[PDB]
């Protein structure tokens, strides 16, 4: 489970301060326009997660199309490939994951993901199709066709298994594969912690969000942290400068919040480079890496989406 | 040798045509500089930023207000300029770690791209990797990644097994093909006629598992020597 | 001009086309833009050419050529 | 030693530049099989 995106959040300046009160804007501009560069950094952030999605999901040349009939001359792949029968074209595992993971906010915005859930779903489907039908080459241009029995004979020679163990006994290894997949799906449905690293980040975000929410009452020296309370029971002469110190305080707060946001974004960035490297190696061939696509003499990996990340079934 | 060398020459021409036509493709290399300057800009902007003070410069407030009514304000000025600096340097560190990882990556690039060839499929440039040639930059590096991308795929006929005298045979390295009135053996990843000896087939199992397969004769490479 | 409504909100000043084109300026929530040549069209981001690769069993398609391409990292 | 086993043939000796002529012996001959 690799957190690959993050909620591309953003913060409006005046919507965060008070709304449309004019003393807010005048004290702001007298202080300065820091929130300009703050939201500059955040918009940056957002576009890096956009690029993370692009560089993790859609490295392929074009959107290789799967046949809806998951039949490849003796193989059934509806368990792994999506079937069009659902209103959403998603593989069963991805739907189990999205339902299994439970996911305009008063001054803070959650910009929508550019690559929509269905769109990232078609990326996943297409790259799955490339990996299975066309094989390892699909990341270097056209996804060249080649017969899967030959692909599997070649794979077994990769791990040093001859071709008679397959063309006579495809079924044993395939059934072990599918049964293990079934055990996986059972775990995923039943174990809510097996995907922790994908909602904790949201929790992080949430708590970070909560942090800025929580700070909204922190006062920093004077009596009342509500702008309207000061503007009401304090006369405008002093209310100006009291609102000014509050501006100072939550400016510090938002800066600190977005600094944690940047650092979390750096973590996301490392993880997303990780995800892209997995999406290359683990996906585009029998990966030589031994403990990078999962433990052991790694064979391959199948990705599925998540509300903000990816899941590689190694 | 010669024709691939010439196609590399064509790749060279593509290199120059792209680079002359792409002088701005250094965006990913140049943006950071702006950020630095931008960060610098920001710090300069905060020289003008009051941070709650009646002004943002030391000299004017010192000259206007004699110290006995200005020491505390001077000290707050000091603290605000400080906190600006620590914040700025904090983003400096964040980006510092960013480029830190980036150039760890870069050293890896030159190791597995310059000092060697990376088996990794999307690490040294797009797709299959041959080589990489570095170049300097005002603050970074450029890798001309020289990579492989196939094309022109056309259909021919292969076989999964050969039932020779009831014995299942499977290709060692290469596949059967037929170009017209003739059948030969080529390689798996590309097309080339090759020497047809016993070397291209190995026995594992029988041909009774797949019903109706054809029966074939594999000549001994020593019988023509025997006669 | 024409006003379109997408999951990201309300796109005005864009003549919402339904046609498939490669994406240049991603507008949001899965929709991108292009230049009509005149006016600026917005559409559902044409995901790509759905290359239905042909699975094969007992015939192959050899890549008879290639390109030694060069990229700038 | 350059023998039939440890070498391959792909195209005639016109694609090599400045080639030289030499004799390479087939390993089957000493066995006389």
């Amino acid at each position: 489970i690799l957190p690959v995106s993050m909620t591309k959040t953003s913060v409006d300046c005046t919507m965060y301060i008070c709304g449309d009160s004019t003393e807010c804007s005048n004290l702001l501009l007298q202080y300065g326009s820091f929130c300009t560069q703050l939201k500059r950094a955040l918009t940056g952030i957002a576009v890096e997660q956009d690029k993370n999605t692009q560089e993790v999901f859609a490295q392929v040349k074009q959107i290789y199309k799967t046949p809806p009939i998951k039949y490849f001359g003796g193989f059934n792949f509806s368990q792994i490939l999506p079937d069009p029968s659902k209103p959403s074209k998603r593989s069963f595992i991805e739907d189990l994951l999205f339902n299994k993971v439970t996911l305009k906010f008063k001054g803070l915005t959650v910009l929508p993901p550019l690559l929509t859930d269905e769109m990232i779903a078609q990326y996943t489907s297409a790259l799955l199709a490339g990996t299975i039908t066309s094989g390892w080459t699909f990341g270097a241009g056209a996804a060249l066709q080649i017969p899967f029995a030959m692909q599997m004979a070649y794979r077994f020679n990769g791990i040093g298994v001859t071709q008679n163990v397959l063309y006579e006994n495809q079924k044993l290894i395939a059934n072990q594969f599918n049964s293990a997949i079934g055990k996986i799906q059972d775990s995923l449905s039943s174990t809510a912690s097996a995907l922790g690293k994908l909602q904790d980040v949201v929790n992080h975000n949430a708590q970070a969000l909560n942090t800025l929410v929580k700070q909204l009452s922190s006062k920093f020296g004077a009596i009342s942290s509500v702008l309207n309370d000061i503007f009401s029971r304090l006369d405008p002469p002093e209310a100006e400068v009291q609102i000014d110190r509050l501006i100072t305080g939550r400016l510090q707060s938002l800066q600190t919040y977005v600094t944690q946001q940047l650092i979390r974004a750096a973590e996301i960035r490392a993880s997303a480079n990780l995800a892209a490297t997995k999406m290359s190696e683990c996906v585009l061939g029998q990966s030589k890496r031994v403990d990078f696509c999962g433990k052991g003499y790694h064979l391959m990996s199948f990705p599925q989406s998540a509300p903000h990340g990816v899941v590689f079934l190694h | 040798q010669k024709l691939i060398a010439n196609q590399f020459n064509s790749a060279i021409g593509k290199i120059q045509d792209s680079l002359s036509s792409t002088a701005s493709a250094l965006g990913k290399l140049q943006d950071v500089v702006n950020h630095n300057a931008q960060a610098l800009n920001t710090l300069v902007k905060q020289l003008s930023s009051k941070f709650g003070a009646i002004s943002s410069v030391l000299n004017d407030i010192f000259s206007r207000l004699d110290p006995p009514e200005a020491e505390v304000q001077i000290d707050r000025l000091i603290t605000g300029r400080l906190q600006s600096l620590q914040t700025y340097v904090t983003q400096q560190l964040i980006r510092a770690a960013e480029i830190r990882a980036s150039a760890n990556l870069a050293a890896t690039k030159m190791s597995e791209c310059v000092l060697g060839q990376s088996k990794r499929v999307d690490f040294c440039g797009k797709g299959y990797h041959l080589m990489s040639f570095p170049q300097s930059a005002p603050h970074g590096v450029v890798f001309l990644h020289v990579t492989y991308v196939p094309a022109q795929e056309k259909n021919f006929t292969t076989a999964p097994a050969i039932c020779h005298d009831g014995k299942a045979h499977f290709p060692r390295e290469g596949v059967f093909v037929s170009n017209g009135t003739h059948w030969f053996v080529t390689q798996r990843n590309f097309y080339e006629p090759q020497i047809i000896t016993t070397d291209n087939t190995f026995v594992s199992g029988n041909c009774d598992v797949v019903i109706g397969i054809v029966n074939n004769t594999v000549y001994d490479p020593l019988q023509p020597e025997l006669d | 001009s024409n006003v379109f409504q997408t999951r990201a909100g309300c796109l005005i000043g864009a003549e919402y086309v339904n046609n498939s084109y490669e994406c240049d300026i991603p507008i949001g929530a899965g929709i991108c833009a292009s230049y009509q040549t005149q006016s600026i069209i917005a559409y559902t981001m044409s995901l790509g050419a759905e290359n239905s690769v042909a699975y094969s069993n007992n015939s192959i398609a050899i890549p008879t050529n290639f390109t030694i391409s060069v990229t700038t990292e």
